[PDB]
This record gives C-alpha cells, sequence and structure tokens, in this order.
C-alpha cells in the first residue's frame, strides 16, 4: 500500500517501510541460438563498387565467426563465478558432440522450443536470428561465380542489415570475456524477453512483474557465449527468479550524533551502522549491504540474495531501543564531528556540528528552519531543498505519511574522556564492556 | 562398400500419397547430402530435391516443389521422400543419390553426386534444361567428345559441372567434378573442359566398356540442379 517513515530521535536514524519487494532467489537458463553460414567463398574478378560492398561486408561476416570461434577456444576467466554457475554447466554440456546436433533438430520447424539434455534439464532454446537461410539463398549464387555478378543495391542493404546484430553480438562477447552484463536488446529482442517471461514456470504474478519492470530483470540477468559449431552459434541467457514477491521490505538511513561542544578535543561521536536495505524473508531479515543488490522501481524494490546477510528479526528493534542487549545492535565510533546529511525516501536527516551553515530553503518561501547543532530530520511535506555548508541536497517529493518517533539523543549518556573514540566498527555489549573496563581502569588508580 | 538402398514402390494408384526412403551403410551420415534423382523408361535424367547434412536447409527443383517434400532422420540413419497427388506422368524409377561435402549447407557446395542406389519402380496406369547430342558414333582407338550446352545461369557463370557414366540398366557412375578434376576408379581417359557457355567431356582411346549413355549437370543460380538429355555412344 501506502509508504510511511518513522524518524528515530533516539539513534539518528529513519526506516522507510511500507514497500513491496522482489528478492532473487534463482536462475532460469535458456539457450539462445543464430544459425550460421559456414561457407567458402571465393575469388572473382571483381571491381564495382557493389562487389566490393558484398565481399567487404562478406569478410566482416567471415571475421566475425572466427574471432567468435578463437572466443571459445581460449575465454578461461570467469567474471563472477558465484553467479555465473548454473549457465556455464550448460555451455559445458553443449560443447559434448551431439548435443548441439539435438538443438538442432528440436528447433527445426518453429523458433522456439523445450529440449531435454543428457544431465535431465529442460532447458528452452530459442532460433532468434536466421543467416544461413539468407546466405545460402540470396548471396552465395551472386558472389561464388568465375566472375561476380553485380548484385543490387537493395541485397547490399538487407545484408548489412541482418549481419549487423550478429557484429554487435560478437562485439560484446568478445570485449568481456563471453560473459556480459546487462543482457542489451542485441544479445535479446524485447519482443523475445516478453515472450521467455510469458513460457516461464512461474507465476503471472511474476510474469506481470517481470514485465511492467523489463530493464530491471534485463540489469539482473547475464549473457554467456557457449559454442559455435556446424553452422551454430549458441549462447544462455540467465534470467533472475523471484520466489518472494510482495514481501515487506524497511529502508535504514543512518548520520552521526555528536556532542555539541566548541572544543573539537571534547566531543564525541557515534553513527549507527549496517544501513541499507532489509527484507522480509520467512520470519527472518535478509540484509543487503552493497548499494547494487537492489534496484527500486516506485513501491517495488528488486534485490539479490547471493552477496546478502541473514540476521534474525530482532535487529529492527535496534531502530526504536539501540541499547537494548536482546540484539547486539553494531555501531561505530570517532572523534570526528564532520556535518554532513542523508536524503531519506520521505524526508532528510541532517547532522549539523561545529562551525557549518545549515539551512533548508524552499523555491517560493525562503528559509523557514536554520538547524542547530545535532542530529535532526524534516519531512518532505512542505520542504523541497536542503543546504549544508556550499553543498545542496534534493528531498525526494514522493507522497506519504512520516512519523517523528521522539526520544533523546543517546549520545548524551556517553562519558567523553572514556569513551572508546579509535575502535570503529563495533557492537553494543562490545562498547558497554569498553566501559566497564575503563571503570575497572578508575577503581585501582 | 558405401551402399546405398532404396525402397517403397511396386504399383500405386493415380492419387493419394506415397512414402520412398533409403538407407545408409559403409559412411558416416551426418557429414553426407542426399539427392532424390528419378528417371522414366527409356527417357534421360531429372532432378528433384537436396537436404543438408543437418536437414536445416532443403532446397527442391522447380517442376516438383510442393507435391513433394523431402525428409531424413539422422538418429535412425535414413532419407524419406514423401509423394503427394501422383500423377500418370510421374511413373518413373527413383534414385537415391549421396554427396561428400559435410559442415555445408549451401546447394552449390555439394552439387555433384558420386554415390547412388539400384532404384525403385513407382507406376501407375489407368523435362531437360540442358542439351546434349543423342547420336555419337566413334570406332575404337579414336577421340570422340561431348557437347553439353547451357546459357550464363548454368555452366556459364559457374564453373561448376559434372559429368556421369550411366551403363543401361544399372546405377549411375561419377566421371568429372567441379570442371576438369575426377573421382578415383576414374581412368585417366576421362577427362572434361568447358569454354564460355558449353562444358565438354572428351575420351580417347575407346574401348568396348564405353560404349553407354552419360549425363552432365550444373548448379544453376537458381539454387537447383539441371539434367542434361543423355547422349548414346556407339563402338565400332
Ligand atoms: C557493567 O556493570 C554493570 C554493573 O552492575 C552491569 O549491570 C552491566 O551489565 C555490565 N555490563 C557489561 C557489558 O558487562
Amino acid at each position: 500500500q501506502n509508504i510511511t517513515e518513522e524518524f528515530y530521535q533516539s539513534t539518528c536514524s529513519a526506516v522507510s517501510k511500507g514497500y513491496l519487494g522482489a528478492l532473487r532467489t534463482g536462475w532460469y537458463t535458456s539457450v539462445i541460438t543464430i544459425e550460421l553460414s559456414n561457407i567458402k567463398e571465393n575469388k572473382c574478378n571483381g571491381t564495382d563498387a557493389k562487389v566490393k560492398l558484398i565481399k567487404q561486408e562478406l569478410d566482416k561476416y567471415k571475421n566475425a565467426v572466427t574471432d567468435l570461434q578463437l572466443l571459445m577456444q581460449s575465454t578461461p576467466a570467469t567474471g563472477s563465478g558465484s553467479a555465473i554457475c548454473s549457465g556455464v554447466a550448460v555451455c559445458k554440456v553443449l560443447h559434448l558432440e551431439g548435443e548441439v546436433n539435438k538443438i538442432k533438430s528440436a528447433l527445426l520447424s518453429t523458433n522456439k522450443a523445450v529440449v531435454s539434455l543428457s544431465n535431465g534439464p529442460s532447458v528452452l532454446t530459442s532460433k532468434v536470428l536466421d543467416l544461413k537461410n539468407y546466405i545460402d539463398k540470396q548471396l552465395l549464387p551472386i558472389v561464388n561465380k568465375q566472375s561476380c555478378s553485380i548484385p543490387n543495391i537493395e541485397t547490399v542493404i538487407e545484408f548489412q542489415q541482418k549481419n549487423n546484430r550478429l557484429l554487435e553480438i560478437t562485439r560484446e562477447f568478445s570485449v568481456n570475456a563471453g560473459v556480459t552484463t546487462p543482457v542489451s536488446t542485441y544479445m535479446l529482442t524485447n519482443s523475445e524477453l516478453l515472450s521467455l517471461i510469458n513460457d516461464m514456470p512461474i507465476t503471472n504474478d511474476q510474469k506481470k512483474l517481470m514485465s511492467n519492470n523489463v530493464q530491471i530483470v534485463r540489469q539482473q540477468s547475464y549473457s554467456i557465449m557457449c559454442i559455435i559449431k556446424e553452422e551454430v552459434l549458441a549462447y544462455v541467457v540467465q534470467l533472475p527468479l523471484y520466489g518472494v514477491i510482495d514481501t515487506p521490505c524497511w529502508k535504514l538511513h543512518t548520520s552521526p550524533l555528536c556532542t555539541t561542544n566548541t572544543k573539537e578535543g571534547s566531543n564525541i561521536c557515534l553513527t549507527r551502522t549496517d544501513r541499507g536495505w532489509y527484507c522480509d524473508n520467512a520470519g527472518s531479515v535478509s540484509f543487503f549491504p552493497q548499494a547494487e543488490t537492489c534496484k527500486v522501481q516506485s513501491n517495488r524494490v528488486f534485490c539479490d540474495t547471493m552477496n546478502s546477510l541473514t540476521l534474525p528479526s530482532e535487529v529492527n528493534l535496534c531502530n526504536v531501543d539501540i541499547f537494548n542487549p536482546k540484539y547486539d545492535c553494531k555501531i561505530m565510533t570517532s572523534k570526528t564531528d564532520v556535518s554532513s546529511s542523508v536524503i531519506t525516501s520521505l524526508g532528510a536527516i541532517v547532522s549539523c556540528y561545529g562551525k557549518t551553515k545549515c539551512t533548508a530553503s524552499n523555491k517560493n518561501r525562503g528559509i523557514i528552519k536554520t538547524f542547530s547543532n545535532g542530529c535532526d530530520y524534516v519531512s518532505n511535506k512542505g520542504v523541497d531543498t536542503v543546504s549544508v555548508g556550499n553543498t545542496l541536497y534534493c528531498v525526494n517529493k514522493q507522497e506519504g505519511q512520516s512519523l517523528y518517533v521522539k526520544g533523546e539523543p543517546i549520545i548524551n549518556f556517553y562519558d567523553p574522556l572514556v569513551f572508546p573514540s579509535n575502535q570503529f566498527d563495533a557492537s553494543i555489549s562490545q562498547v558497554n564492556e569498553k566501559i566497564n573496563q575503563s571503570l575497572a581502569f578508575i577503581r585501582k588508580s | 562398400e558405401v551402399q546405398l538402398v532404396e525402397s517403397g514402390g511396386g504399383l500405386v494408384q493415380p492419387g493419394g500419397s506415397l512414402r520412398l526412403s533409403c538407407a545408409a551403410s559403409g559412411f558416416t551420415f551426418t557429414t553426407y547430402a542426399m539427392h532424390w534423382v528419378r528417371q522414366s523408361p527409356g527417357k534421360g535424367l531429372e532432378w528433384l530435391a537436396s537436404i543438408s547434412y543437418d536437414g536445416t536447409s532443403q532446397y527442391y527443383a522447380e517442376s516438383v516443389k510442393g507435391r513433394f517434400t523431402v525428409s531424413r532422420d539422422n538418429s535412425k540413419k535414413t532419407l524419406l521422400l514423401q509423394v503427394n497427388s501422383l500423377r500418370p506422368e510421374d511413373t518413373a524409377v527413383y534414385y537415391c543419390a549421396g554427396s561428400p561435402s559435410g559442415h555445408y549447407s549451401w546447394l552449390g557446395y555439394f552439387y555433384a553426386m558420386d554415390v547412388w542406389g539400384q532404384g525403385t519402380v513407382t507406376v501407375s496406369s489407368g523435362q531437360s534444361a540442358l542439351t546434349q547430342p543423342a547420336s555419337v558414333s566413334g570406332s575404337p582407338g579414336q577421340s570422340i567428345t561431348i557437347s553439353c550446352t547451357g546459357a550464363s545461369s548454368d555452366v556459364g557463370g559457374y564453373d561448376y559441372v559434372s559429368w556421369y557414366q550411366q551403363h543401361p540398366g544399372k546405377a549411375p557412375k561419377l566421371l568429372i567434378y567441379d570442371v576438369s578434376d575426377r573421382p578415383s576408379g576414374v581412368s585417366n581417359r576421362f577427362s572434361g573442359s568447358k569454354s564460355g557457355n558449353t562444358a565438354s567431356l572428351t575420351i580417347s582411346g575407346l574401348q568396348t566398356e564405353d560404349e553407354a549413355d552419360y549425363y552432365c549437370s550444373s548448379y544453376t543460380s537458381k539454387n537447383t540442379l539441371i539434367f542434361g538429355g543423355g547422349t548414346k555412344l556407339t563402338v565400332l
């Protein structure tokens, strides 16, 4: 439904709730074939520009085929071993003798066809381009004579159009050592992508999800080059499978919480750690530290579980009570009081300290609040921009309801002198033990 | 022992459908391309169809397009030709033939035929775009030459002309491929040439085994195959 926010003054953090999530849990591989032409073009007396243009485009086809052949001859490097194993196993199955003959027989009459491999997977094979039919029917009888016959310019243009997709696919597979991502329209047309989504063994809500956010689906897919053998170019497209759809998700924004003394040597700082996207998954929480593992579209979010962390759900209680030992809520500490701002989903957190000019001007009315020293938050209702020093941030104007959850900033509960400020990343219980160790350090002396 | 054997035929009704097939033994199928060629009694040869090593491409002659379809099961090692809408003018001996080029699919890369079969009869009771001579008398120990005349699209434009020796009531054997090259088992005396629109096969030191009928074929620029009339050599 409606996305809402809750800013926690106690922890200098904001949580954006209400997002409907789609987490990637599986891969669906599919074989995409291009029927190529094995030809031995032979020398004719040619001079006129049409014969040269045909032979030029024909040479770009021959060099593209030999370049793609040496690409499978020497492509041992792997870009991401943890995410292309499922497709690499299919290319290794295809490298067996007679398996390519199998897919060549099943896709003899239709563009799409299911093939049962010998290792059991039922993969979907698709012939998206047929250059062998065009070369064997329209080009070889014109340029395989004793002297070349003069072809009309319509054939030259239609052949540059058909050969272009081959040259661009060979370009992408060559510069990236056979593994390209995202999957471009050269790799897979929008018509082929929607038909492949429609033909997947997934729910209709999942086909509608991938179909209205096809660009996000493309950014989370891989294209792996298999083999060129017997006038066939085959490559596997690895598409994301969202086994969890419409799941509740939360977004944490964090900012430094310092004391407001006039002496940089008497101030201590603290910032909540593990900021990012949190999503519900089977009774637990999946945390995504990397920023590119979650693409967001409107209310919807599309995340990838390959590089994520599974934590108990009590970690969300760190947003309302961080000093609670029931969950070891981790923080980072320092003695560096530098100003910053974080634009949240429905507003903006501002940490202002020292000699710094913090303001929130509006395009239609001037500055309505000049922030004082400390950590604060502002809703997007009526606020357009936030200025911190000589830096200007923009507040997201999406409509929704913010809730200000009052509480005292926790930085006032710490003695500055015995604070561990160099300890960097640290659990709450680690800091509390460091404070019990400093009281043991004071009793004896 | 590269052996092809034809099957299906006998007597049949003018109308309905009819299936003909072939069998492969002595060679590797996935490397050979196939041909169907027929011959009315006491008449010349006529091309029909051809399929590539993978059965993907399949290109026919115009006179028979539609009523005929050629298929192949590489797993079971056979070649099939289905006949629909049989006509009284279709009664002929149907031959199975092969061509040695593999991994290629354009009809120009396997336009010659070197392996043949016995032939099966298809009879129903109630044709040469190339041109050769018929009468060619030759006394032994002399040299006579046969004229296969085409017109630019065939023979002329393409240095793609083949020559075959067929003995009365037997399979055709290959003599010349490309324009002058010959396969094994072929006597030196067999030798062929080309000059513009006309190719010519020459034979010197005539023997008795050589009294026979002889044919020519070429790629056609129309993606088909054209067969000549057939010349009767008489030894004296
Ligand atoms: C530190 O000592 C106090 C004294 O009672 C105790 O209540 C608290 O649990 C201790 N904390 C740690 C982290 O040991």
